[PDB]
């Protein structure tokens, strides 16, 4: 079980790990987060109490480091940095912990949320789409741009996630207008799984990456790339019988997590209209359909 | 965005533009079967490409082959109608190519679209107008080449005839509007007062009658009295 120790808390914050939240008084002697499952990504998100404005948060994976939090007083937040030091950092936790100034990361031994949300998320693919190669964790925060979204304003704190375009000459062959357009699985197995994913898990961890900053920071970006990679995916009559149903449960838990007074910012009406109801895959969908319909039925 | 009233003049300066009008590409006639059930025949159509400053017509004739053995065919008359348009761009000298191409039904936005993702600079815009282009076949010169083809066929007209050698193009689209919705409104009536004096015939190389500057304003006024007329029969007005 690792462990993200605090220097201190000087001013007050919601702070989120992963799916849960603490709110952290000012001056509250907190020194951190402990038994944090080993195998899975985890995201450390922070909201302060005085100005809600600018949600953010890091990625992290304990298996790449050891990390810890310290508070900017220049930069007015709540920093990642990595201590270099092993034995420095294992006394440094040891003394939180028997002084118990850490709070436990609060995993339900039946609950598989997070490994859920995460199943095929990795910190390698993650720190292609957010760029900063000389940390091993990645900053994410609700202000940051997509590379699609700059296109349509500084590249280097971008969210550089697959461009998709449905009227782009990358998804419509010379020739093939009419089929391209109304069939999207050229689209989806040529050029995005064959060509630049390589495979279904790098695809699915894109999407699940998206839909995790979407609800997490509030990130406009992410929402909107998590809504085109599962309407990629709707949108195409030839899909793996594999990924469709691996799609139905990445989307079942997705949908199982959402905060139920974020739906209105969180869902696209259109999109999940077209998937559930229209799409070539209307009928692949059949938990995610299920619990959209008992938890969501206005927006249907 | 939108062409509507408020940037009407836009049609008639110096930047080409086309107007596409889909309506008469999948044309059928709805009929009983010997078993009672209903089918349809279709008859040969035409995409009306038209630019409102020249007055010239690109008429593409859709011949029935086309549609033989497709399904959707209302839906695929639209991306063939994108497929032509664009066809007939990529056949024009560059100077003569469209900044802009004005669909006449919100339909053909998305296929004309896709058709055009080479031309990048050309813009496809929607338009508030309610354009009459649908009677182009009750043109009899367009109708007749239309049904006589045997093959898919573009024919060239100038829809205006000579008219530019007198009046503005502003004036002739006008004219030209009129006539159309006369003839889509009471077709019978609208060709009664175009063919009624025997003494003015349609030139050869023409489509509509010879008319002095003078019979053009009487005509104008009949066609707008039927449009009149008909509304009054219409609504019991």
């Amino acid at each position: 079980m690792n462990t993200v120790p605090f220097t201190s808390a000087p001013i007050e914050v919601t702070i989120g790990i992963d799916q849960y939240s603490f709110n952290v008084k000012e001056n509250q002697p907190f020194h951190g987060i402990k038994d944090i499952p080993i195998g899975h990504v985890h995201v450390i998100h922070f909201q302060h109490a005085d100005n809600s404005s600018m949600r953010y948060g890091y990625w992290f994976d304990c298996r790449m480091g050891n990390f810890y939090i310290q508070y900017d007083p220049k930069d007015g937040l709540y920093k990642m940095m990595e201590e270099r030091d092993g034995a420095k950092f294992e006394n440094i936790v040891h003394n939180f912990k028997e002084r118990q100034m850490m709070v436990s990361y609060p995993k339900i031994d039946e609950d598989d949320t997070w490994y859920n949300l995460t199943e095929f998320v990795q910190m390698d693919k993650i720190r292609k789409i957010v760029r900063k190669d000389e940390n091993q964790f990645s900053y994410v925060d609700s202000s940051m741009t997509t590379v699609q979204e700059n296109e349509l304003s500084d590249p280097a704190h971008s969210l550089n996630y697959t461009v998709i375009n449905f009227k782009s000459r990358e998804a419509i062959r010379p020739g093939h207008e009419m089929e391209d357009f109304l069939d999207k699985s050229y689209y989806l197995n040529t050029v995005m799984l064959q060509g630049i994913f390589k495979n279904s898990s790098n695809y699915f961890g894109e999407l699940q990456f998206a839909f995790l900053n979407a609800m997490f920071f509030g990130n406009y970006g992410s929402s909107l790339q998590w809504h085109a990679m599962i309407e990629l995916i709707c949108s195409s009559a030839t899909v793996p019988k594999h990924m469709l149903d691996k799609l139905d449960e990445i989307l079942y838990y997705q949908i199982k997590t959402l905060p139920e007074q974020y739906s209105d910012i969180l869902l696209n009406e259109r999109v999940w209209n077209i998937c559930l109801y229209s799409s070539f895959q209307k009928n692949s969908l059949h938990n995610t359909e299920k619990i959209m319909e008992n938890k969501y039925p206005e927006l249907l | 965005g939108a062409m509507n009233s408020s940037n009407y003049a836009e049609l008639f300066n110096n930047d080409i533009k086309l107007f596409v009008d889909d309506t008469n590409v999948y044309r059928v006639t709805v009929h009983k079967t010997f078993e009672g059930n209903v089918a349809t025949k279709a008859i040969n159509g035409c995409i009306f490409t038209l630019n409102p400053k020249t007055g010239h017509l690109f008429l593409k004739i859709i011949h029935t082959s086309v549609w033989a053995g497709q399904k959707r065919l209302s839906q695929l008359a639209k991306w063939k109608t994108a497929e032509e348009v664009s066809a007939l761009v990529r056949s024009l000298p560059k100077e003569e190519q469209p900044k802009q191409i004005i669909v006449t039904r919100k339909a053909m936005l998305d296929p004309l679209e896709v058709h055009m993702l080479d031309f990048p600079n050309i813009a496809i815009r929607p338009t508030e107008l309610r354009l009459p282009f649908s009677a182009a076949m009750s043109i009899d010169k367009l109708s007749d080449v239309v049904m006589k083809a045997t093959e898919p066929q573009m024919v060239l007209f100038n829809i205006y005839d000579d008219w530019l050698d007198r009046i503005s193009s502003y004036t002739a689209f006008s004219r030209l509007t009129l006539l159309l919705r006369a003839l889509k409104t009471n077709e019978e009536s609208a060709k009664m007062i175009l063919l009624s004096d025997p003494t003015i015939t349609i030139k050869s190389y023409h489509l509509w009658p010879s008319f002095t500057d003078e019979q053009w304003i009487t005509i104008e006024s009949q066609m707008r009295d039927l449009i009149l007329t008909e509304y009054g029969r219409k609504y019991n007005v």
